[PDB]
DNA sequence: AACCCTAACCCTAACCCTAACCCTAACCCTAACCCTAACCCTAACCCTAACCCTAACCCTAACCCTAACCCTAACCCTAACCCTAACCCT
DNA sequence: GGGTTAGGGTTAGGGTTAGGGTTAGGGTTAGGGTTAGGGTTAGGGTTAGGGTTAGGGTTAGGGTTAGGGTTAGGGTTAGGGTTAGGGTTA
């Protein structure tokens, strides 16, 4: 049984964390699944070109942090950058 | 006789507050099948595929009609003209 | 006796009162007369393009069944990332 | 011992480099494997497109009394086409110009007749 | 100083083959060089996605032939397909 | 005495049959430098970069003016209005 | 960084011949301000994109290649300068 | 159709030249009156591309310079 | 140093936009009156009738010359030859 | 093998001295039926009608080929060109 | 069911043994590269603007079969009368 | 902003591998910077000629009326076409 | 995903006439253009000097990879918390 990859458990956990006594519907799960895979190939796709343009081939944390300000607008880009910096700091502080 | 001007807005609000399909399924399926037969014979269709096609066509038609109305209402005219659709398509870059 | 394929009256599948309520969703109050033909022609051209793209895709995959995933991929290649059906 | 093999472009009947595309497609991180006949098709397509573009540019330059292909000639030859204008529609060429397209309404259709001092 | 890759000799040979006593200018060479690299990442970029969508990873002659009808319009697509087929036939023959 | 209606077409044809620059270089360079200083100080500019910027701006302005004229001439008006530019930007999806 | 005398860099007779290339015969009055504002917004967007690109490359010189790449990412594949 | 072409030639009436210019312009009108000959109406200004001057330009079979 | 090789293209734009008669209204009546003298003598031509025969012949030569130019332009030629006039008359069904 | 220049004339004389049909009947009937279906459905065909249609088409094709050959042989060329057919159609007034 | 060959002859059949055989009757000796392709296209209009006349004639008499008596009146309008098969 | 009677789909546990997240050592491969020197960005100025700035005269152009008539606005008897379960297969 | 047999009720498709919406005609009185004139301000040479651009050994702090354990993670399964319609009340 070759099951298909889908983002359901993490989406439900995030929804329960940001809104109690809530949930997802039928088509809403597929909409969110198609939305995640769409931005997954957009942010990661620009990092490869940005690394190739500088004669490099290493996509680290800065390659993803800089790609936030290109795809995301203004306030959302700064918020995502701050969240990513806090996450990488908590990761480097303790393994 | 009372003056019209309220049934149109009521129908607009009723159709905007609802998410029901307006175009049929079997005629659209027959149309896309006839279109596909012009390129290669022995072709079939599914349900989700024609549903996505109908949704995309409805969205495109809604956007085109909204653009046509916004172009016509700016020229001191409450109605639209057949040339306004071609004008919007030329501005958007659909036919050049 | 027992055959018959397809015709062409399906092209005139768009009526006149049914398209009135369709344009009312966007914000159109009054239409015209030649709109019933211009919109039909534009829809036919766009559908021919999308059907040709889906046929090329299903020929790349060597399949004869136009699935929803191929239609979604063709719409995304044209510039319309449709959600809901597929993945 | 052994023989002296020639280049790969001479054995295919084309002038575009075949080994260059095969090496550029792999280094671009596009695919982990490149086919044998894959760069030949792309090279032939690119060569045909370049030949058509150069032929259109020469045909457009042969009427302007200038045997040198200037960017204005390329801009006039690309925009004056049906199958080539749709490919590079959103592509702008530097050091070029705009095709002369004057509307019929801007033409001087005034005519000093009729519109005179009263009616004779 | 590390030389830079540019399509100049092949472009000049093609121009001389399709039009004698002709040549390229200064900015026209850079325009053609930027035009070649633009379509180089467009046709080859779609083949990778088309191969990944079918759970494959082999970009052969059919992957490039099918990508012609997607990028090129109508008559130009058929002409490019015919040219590519004749080229692959001359390659497989000898 | 020539009646008005011919000098405009003559100037249009003369400017369309020529490929000369219309905007200056030093004012545009100072403008883009002042714009770059709003984000990060200690920034410089080149010649080909500002040339490509001027070419792109000239192409965008030509396209916008052509769209505005084509929108204004279809309403029985030979002149354009300040709202026509916003209308074209709203139709094209720039706002 | 100069005083606010460069934003008004677009005059009035010089923009008349600029619109004449496309096919405009008569303009108006508020166009000199609306076009300036639109050009300022578009230039701010392109400059922000180029700054983000040169910050990814850790460079302080806005080259023509970065501008061409930003224009292609926005949807304007400019030819001529760069590669 | 002939009335719109009269305004381009700075005229308020339809002359027999404008009739010939408007009839030989549309495809539905030229195919209907193909064998129809007009009197004082002239012909349509049509110049071939091969009849353009220079064309070859520079030199083709020169000797010295 | 100006006449040999000029005005060849500076004279087409005049007659192409003019409605006047190229053949002059004087040498034409004697050419028609002498032809009809052989079929049946004792004849006469009207004033308005001699102009219709002149306009009919002045328009037929234009089409014949256009066909001759189109036939000569195909063989990589810029001038028409006497062998090209007989060629255009053999396809339209004139002499054979 | 035969030297090229005599088999062609022999075949020409053999096909000119005979009055046999060259095009088939069923494919032509299917073609004219498909053409008639484009205007109005539920249409039939007879035998004498399609025979007269085939005869008229053969006569028109023979005349067009003869005109094309006579136009091509007058330009010092033994072969015909695809533009010669359009030239003959423009001279004859077929459009 | 129905046969998959619903192409209804996509203007084919008349190929090398037919076009060459028809050109050999007139006086054509050799054939270049192209020559064909458009040879099957120039015959499409000859049946497009002739059979339509017969259909329109049969529609006037409230009939449905294009007999030989109606195919001669359509060709007479263009200027190509045929004797024998018509009558 | 009846919220209710209807009422199935959003609903908290739970659960069995479980398949990916983490660990743990090796490496190994991926950025400054200090000499440097070369050519391109920028800094004062002269001229003088096309280019640009500022009134007068007037001939078309857009707008606000006036009457006017033909198309798109709103039921009514239908009764044909669009759904709504329920299996059944190829 | 197609293809069947009931059915039946909401949706689609035939007149109709009356009310306001483009269209057609006449100055109209405010609204851009230009050619005569002048006073520029941008289009070109000469430098030259500092302020950036542009290659090259050399690490050590930035990474990459073959091995387990294992916390976190992925298809099913109830019974309950508001969600859709139907008469009331408003």
């Amino acid at each position: 049984r070759s099951r298909k990859e889908s983002y359901s458990v993490y989406v439900y956990k995030v929804l329960k964390q940001v809104h109690p006594d809530t949930g997802i519907s039928s088509k809403a799960m597929g909409i969110m699944n198609s939305f995640v895979n769409d931005i997954f190939e957009r942010i990661a796709g620009e990092a490869s070109r940005l690394a190739h343009y500088n004669k490099r081939s290493t996509i680290t944390s800065r390659e993803i942090q800089t790609a936030v300000r290109l795809l995301l607008p203004g306030e959302l880009a700064k918020h995502a950058v701050s969240e990513g910096t806090k996450a990488v700091t908590k990761y480097t502080s303790a393994k | 006789r009372y003056r019209p001007g309220t049934v149109a807005l009521r129908e607009i609000r009723r159709y905007q507050k609802s998410t029901e399909l307006l175009i049929r399924k079997l005629p659209f399926q027959r149309l896309v099948r006839e279109i596909a037969q012009d390129f290669k014979t022995d072709l079939r269709f599914q349900s989700s595929a024609v549903m996505a096609l109908q949704e995309a066509c409805e969205a495109y038609l809604v956007g085109l009609f909204e653009d046509t109305n916004l172009c016509a209402i700016h020229a001191k005219r409450v109605t639209i003209m057949p040339k306004d659709i071609q004008l919007a398509r030329r501005i958007r870059g659909e036919r050049a | 006796k027992r055959h018959r394929k397809v015709l062409r009256d399906n092209i005139q599948g768009i009526t006149k009162p049914a398209i009135r309520r369709l344009a009312r969703r966007g914000g159109v109050k009054r239409i015209s007369g030649l709109i019933y033909e211009e919109t039909r022609g534009v829809l036919k051209v766009f559908l021919e393009n999308v059907i040709r793209d889906a046929v090329t895709y299903t020929e790349h995959a060597k399949r004869k069944t136009v699935t929803a995933m191929d239609v979604v991929y063709a719409l995304k290649r044209q510039g319309r990332t449709l959600y809901g059906f597929g993945g | 011992a052994r023989a002296k093999a020639k280049t790969r472009s001479s054995r295919a009947g084309l002038q575009f480099p075949v080994g260059r595309v095969h090496r550029l497609l792999r280094k671009g991180n596009y695919s982990e494997r490149v086919g044998a006949g894959a760069p030949v098709y792309l090279a032939a397509v690119l060569e045909y497109l370049t030949a058509e573009i150069l032929e259109l540019a020469g045909n457009a330059a042969r009427d302007n009394k200038k045997t040198r292909i200037i960017p204005r000639h390329l801009q006039l030859a690309i925009r004056n086409d049906e199958e080539l204008n749709k490919l590079l529609g959103r592509v702008t060429i530097a050091q070029g110009g705009v095709l002369p397209n004057i509307q019929a309404v801007l033409l001087p259709k005034k005519t000093e007749s009729h519109h005179k001092a009263k009616g004779k």
